[PDB]
């Protein structure tokens, strides 16, 4: 038993949102079996939208009543969900699950899909150099970062390389935050101070793999010596 | 409408010890139809116990449920590193059903002094009319920490969103980033920008600042 979700990855506010829950391996004929939708905004808990039982029996949430519609098609074996009056605060990932009886609720879960509701467009990410202004305190090591801004949807992976195209193990990944209708994220890397006052390499390259452009700006080291 | 509240929000446990999760309901639940769910960030939630007393297929026997009425407790014997995830309690006797806030369990560790670094906005970014000042905190414990922005002795408010990373898999520490957003014209009217960091393991607050034009 497995479930698969599908739908648009970007929808404008005050529009119609449609999602499809693809399942195969069972039929909604026996009693107790049902399908439900659960969403969870980032940093928040699960939210119950609606649940539909057999014999075309559907249940809706009073807090969201007269705003959602549940339709099922036994021919294609997939439930259709329609969402109206889209709001940026309602952005979340939607999951569907199967209930195998009256007591075993949501025994199998699918994978879900991120549906971002932003008035803006999927523009290319913008990188900005970061110069370390620390002074009078070298401390253990020096740090340099990379500010990836104005990206949508939030799917970015960070990799750090030296001037000679080496490999760096940073693993410092900060989550994105919705600010002014756009997602912003920051990434840093730790480098030894000895290497700064040594090899002639005075800068490193910041690389991001986003499906809107393959730009890669370089962040120059502040140099201490 | 059944309101479910879980407390405490965050608890620090050690591997091998016993962890007890509390689930509070706003009213009695018919037939004690309360279930528990396990959710890991990135992956999808998975059911563990249905009906608060019967486990499901593919669930270890170390998870035990007890209680009835409006009080329910989830006891887990032999805590594992992979079990440090968020757990939610949910009841299916409401129709429509409701979900709780959830509780997160973290690995207990010693207090480590954080590292504070501030990067002034780049000249190229200033040309776009937006200035971003960052305040980075790394390798601190516990997760609870206060980050305040102070520029020209004036405390700022209503302009900090605050982003915090998850617990490190190999270091068990936490990191967070604070971004300061202000107008380009307002940026030229201020000289010194500083963010104050307060930590339990620091005797006195440490403040870092920079001078405009020297970086
Ligand atoms: C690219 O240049 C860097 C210099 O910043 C090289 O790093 C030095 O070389 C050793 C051996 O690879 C590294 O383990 C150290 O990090 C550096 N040496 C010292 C003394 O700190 C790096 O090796 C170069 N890349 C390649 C492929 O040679």
């Amino acid at each position: 038993v497995t479930l698969k979700e599908s739908g648009p990855t970007l929808v404008k506010p005050t529009q119609t949102l449609t999602l499809t829950c693809t399942f195969s391996g069972f039929s909604l004929t026996t009693t107790g079996e049902g399908v439900g939708w659960i969403r969870q905004p980032p940093g928040k808990a699960l939210e119950f939208l609606a649940f539909i039982y057999w014999n075309d029996a559907k249940r809706y949430n009073p807090s969201l009543q007269s705003r959602l519609t549940i339709t099922k098609d036994a021919s294609k074996k997939q439930v259709v969900l329609t969402l109206t009056n889209l709001d940026p605060v309602d952005t979340a990932t939607y999951y569907c699950a199967r209930t195998s009886g009256w007591d075993i609720e949501f025994e199998y879960w699918g994978q879900g899909t991120l549906v971002t509701v932003s008035s803006g467009s999927a523009s290319a990410p913008t990188l900005f150099p970061l110069v370390s202004c620390e002074n009078s305190s070298p401390s253990s090591t020096v740090a340099v970062g990379c500010l990836a801004q104005d990206f949508l949807p939030d799917s970015i992976t960070f990799s750090w390389k030296y001037k000679n195209n080496s490999d760096i193990s940073s693993t410092r990944g900060f989550p994105s935050v919705l600010r002014g209708g756009k997602y912003a994220a920051t990434s840093q890397v730790l480098l030894p101070s000895k290497d700064v006052m040594q090899g002639t390499d005075e800068h490193v390259v910041c690389k991001v793999q986003h499906p809107n452009g393959n730009k890669e700006k370089d962040v120059p080291l502040p140099v201490v010596i | 409408e059944i309101v479910l509240t879980q407390s405490p929000g965050t608890l620090s446990l050690s591997p091998g010890e016993r962890a007890t999760l509390s689930c509070r309901a706003s009213e009695t639940v018919s037939n004690d139809k309360v279930a528990w769910y396990q959710q890991k960030p990135g992956q999808a939630p998975r059911l563990l116990i249905y009906g608060a007393s019967s486990r499901a297929t593919g669930i270890p026997d170390r998870f035990s449920g007890s209680g009835s009425g409006t009080d329910f407790t989830l006891s887990i014997s032999g805590l594992e590193p992979e079990d440090f995830v968020v757990y939610y309690c949910q009841q299916y006797a409401s129709s429509p059903r409701t979900f709780g806030q959830g509780t997160k369990v973290e690995i207990k560790r010693t207090v480590a002094a954080p590292s504070v670094f501030i990067f002034p906005p780049s000249d190229e970014q200033l040309k776009s009319g937006t200035a971003s000042v960052v305040c980075l905190l790394n390798n601190f414990y516990p997760r609870e920490a206060k980050v305040q922005w102070k520029v020209d002795n004036a405390l700022q408010s209503g302009n900090s969103q605050e982003s915090v990373t998850e617990q490190d898999s190999k270091d068990s520490t936490y990191s967070l980033s604070s971004t300061l957003t202000l107008s380009k014209a307002d940026y030229e009217k201020h000289k010194v920008y500083a963010c104050e960091v307060t930590h339990q393991g620091l005797s006195s607050p440490v403040t870092k600042s920079f001078n405009r034009g020297e970086c």
